[PDB]
């Protein structure tokens, strides 16, 4: 499913919208959004 | 943050010169301005740029990363 | 130089400066004062009154009850722990600065204290003085009667003694 990433673990977890929101090997509860997929475009100006 | 990569007034890349001037301030002990004028920066606007730059990546390159793989 | 009681110049004076600004720093009055209140008013106000004195009287309309009770409540001592958080499930954890900015709490610490409950009765005998003595009920044992929010680096909080590498392994700015 969607992935996240534990704040003080770097561990990436894939959770539903029924799962509770932990980290599942430290029990931290503040979860960062993974990197989106689709390419990103910059102008070197 | 780190060190820019031109002088803002003319355009000279300094941003290669920083850990040889760093370098040179520490190996050598040499003052700073016969650094400067050791790495050719003899313009003041070049001098400026690398003189006053305070380097503050290192302390942000203190914390643990974010994303570590 | 040489001589150990040679006149200062006023290049030296930047010396005491830097001194001063090694051992004060530059909040120090707040935190002085959040310390000073934790440490000694905070016992003050819990012990200065707060004993709560109850006198029921006899009210007794026949002679075989004539006995008059007196129950009273103080406070003792106030204990102030460090930072925890209370949780949905129940389960109390240590509490950090950064995590209560990001989970929109509140960086407090309970305070308990030793609550003291006395009482007193009295031969409840008309034209003979009140003579209140103690029933054997002198009880009394902590009790969570809120919680008091900290501000930081003072001396009740996690980063009072922190170093400058747990301040980064904190992702608390030196
Ligand atoms: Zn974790
Ligand atoms: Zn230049």
């Amino acid at each position: 499913t969607l992935k996240y990433i534990c704040a003080e673990c770097s561990s990436k977890l894939s959770l539903s919208r029924t799962d509770a929101v932990r980290c599942k090997d430290c029990g931290h509860r503040i979860l960062l959004k993974a990197r989106t997929k689709r390419l990103v475009q910059f102008e070197a100006r | 943050m780190i060190v820019p990569v031109r002088c803002f007034s003319c355009g000279k890349v300094v941003g290669d010169k920083w850990e040889s001037y760093l370098n040179l301030l520490q190996e050598d002990e040499l003052d700073e301005g016969t650094a400067l004028s050791r790495l050719g920066l003899k313009r003041y606007c070049c001098r400026r740029m690398i003189l006053t730059h305070v380097d503050l990546i290192e302390k942000f390159l203190r914390y643990n990363p974010l994303e570590k793989r | 130089f040489e001589d150990e009681s040679a006149p200062i110049t006023a290049e030296d004076s930047w010396a005491v400066i830097s001194a001063f600004f090694r051992e004060k720093g530059l909040v120090s009055q707040q935190l002085d004062s959040f310390n000073q209140f934790v440490d000694y008013t905070l016992q003050d106000i819990i012990c200065e009154d707060s004993t709560l004195i109850l006198e029921q009287l006899a009210q007794h309309t026949t002679e075989s009850d004539n006995i008059s009770r007196k129950y009273e409540i103080s406070f003792g001592k106030i204990y102030v722990t460090k930072p925890m958080v209370n949780e949905s499930d129940g389960v109390t954890h240590a509490l950090y600065p950064q995590e209560a900015r990001l989970r929109n709490l509140t960086y407090s610490s309970g305070l308990f204290v030793d609550v003291k409950k006395r009482t007193y009765e009295a031969i409840d005998v008309p034209g003979r003085e009140l003579k209140y003595e103690l029933i054997a009920e002198e009880s009394e044992g902590k009790v969570f009667i809120g919680r008091l929010p900290i501000m930081l680096r003072s001396k009740n909080c996690y980063l009072s003694e922190a170093t400058e590498s747990d301040l980064y392994k904190l992702k608390e700015c030196p």
